[PDB]
């Protein structure tokens, strides 16, 4: 599985961002590959956080990703405030 | 010295 | 289709918010509103599920709290990028 190993290092990558999240540049520059290739990744990672069993999707906003909570989960985290 | 990141708290917001 | 899916991605998305304080084993299972040996059950295949190689974050327990934390294999990348550390 390839670009298994790849895939998690933009996971982690996004995850240690926060809100703030990262370019294309700048996950391409650390997984040390072209900007497609990342974005390649990045897409799949999408794909993979669309299914219902995770918790967390990968949306594009200002020309940066970053992880967040999907809005479908919110009652529950209003009861965390709580 | 075996590095693992954790990441802030989201926004706590009204919610 | 799987029943407990949701209440998985729940949990997901709760440690998620939860960020570096983690949360208890009792906090998550009030806030499902399920037994503590559920939400067990739930959290533990979740951790599981963070297992593989494909993944990148892994569901650690310490100081009392589950939380979500970087796999120390990737390191390496997270260095060439404040935040927050546990080693």
């Amino acid at each position: 599985g390839a670009l298994k190993p790849a895939k998690a290092i933009v996971e982690a990558l996004l995850f240690a961002a926060g809100d703030e999240g990262l370019s294309l540049s700048q996950i391409a520059a650390v997984l040390e590959v072209s900007e497609l290739e990342a974005k390649a990744v990045i897409e799949e990672l999408q794909q993979d956080c669309r299914r219902e069993e995770r918790g967390i999707q990968l949306v594009e906003l200002g020309g940066v990703f970053l992880l967040a909570t999907k809005k479908e989960h919110a009652p529950y985290l209003k009861k965390l405030v709580e | 010295r075996a590095l693992l990141f954790t990441k802030p708290p989201s926004d706590l917001s009204a919610y």
